């Protein structure tokens, strides 16, 4: 997970 | 700081069936966001990439002054978690991750993180509140004056000021919106005064 708003 | 805020936050805080009321609306929402089944004052956010999603409250202000508090834990606010009002117009929902609340011209919001403030966010600069600076607790206080047409926030018993001015005449929601994954924003109705 790349996304850093926890959307993985 | 105005007395009637002090008159509204000393009554007893509003019961069940109120808080319930003016609770988050399962009809006024982003389809990203749903109220927990648990939890009728909490929504929860589905974990969407490059989505910003928002809801509003039941009850739209038009009169009056009135409190709610918001409960947003501070690790689950991510880029952007924005607290603020609403017409019915505004847009619940935005692709990226985005202030969506203080976007356009449809709503006024305090963006948690950046300690900003955004209102036709999309050509308007976002403004620093509180205006005396701030890492921002779980729970904080949203008053909107409908009389005076003003937006104050109250963060750990400190009145924050007034954030926005010129919101008489409209029909205002509570509303958020939110970029993270999982996160629980709970809404609850402290009180309303009459004019």
């Amino acid at each position: 997970x790349v996304d850093i708003n926890n959307n993985c | 700081r105005p007395a009637r805020l002090d008159q509204l936050l000393d009554m007893p805080a509003a019961g069940l069936a109120v808080q319930l009321r003016h609770a988050w609306n399962p009809e006024d929402r982003s389809l990203n966001v749903f109220v927990k089944d648990d939890d009728r004052l909490t929504f929860h956010r589905h974990p969407v990439a490059q989505s910003t999603d928002g809801i509003r409250g039941k009850v739209g202000h038009a009169r009056g002054l009135h409190a709610w508090q918001i409960n947003w834990p501070a690790r689950q606010r991510g880029t952007h978690a924005v607290v603020g009002v609403a017409t019915a117009r505004a847009p619940l929902h935005s692709v990226g991750y985005t202030a969506l609340v203080g976007s356009d011209a449809e709503s006024w919001g305090w963006d948690l993180g950046r300690s900003r403030l955004y209102h036709d966010g999309k050509n308007q600069p976002g403004v620093a509140y509180p205006a005396f600076l701030f890492a921002l607790p779980d729970s904080l206080l949203v008053v909107l004056d409908m009389d005076e047409g003003t937006l104050s926030f109250i963060v750990d018993g400190q009145y924050l000021g007034v954030a926005f001015r010129g919101l008489k005449g409209k029909k205002l929601y509570p509303v958020v919106s939110a970029v993270w994954g999982h996160c629980e924003v709970t809404m609850r109705y402290i009180n309303g005064l009459d004019p």
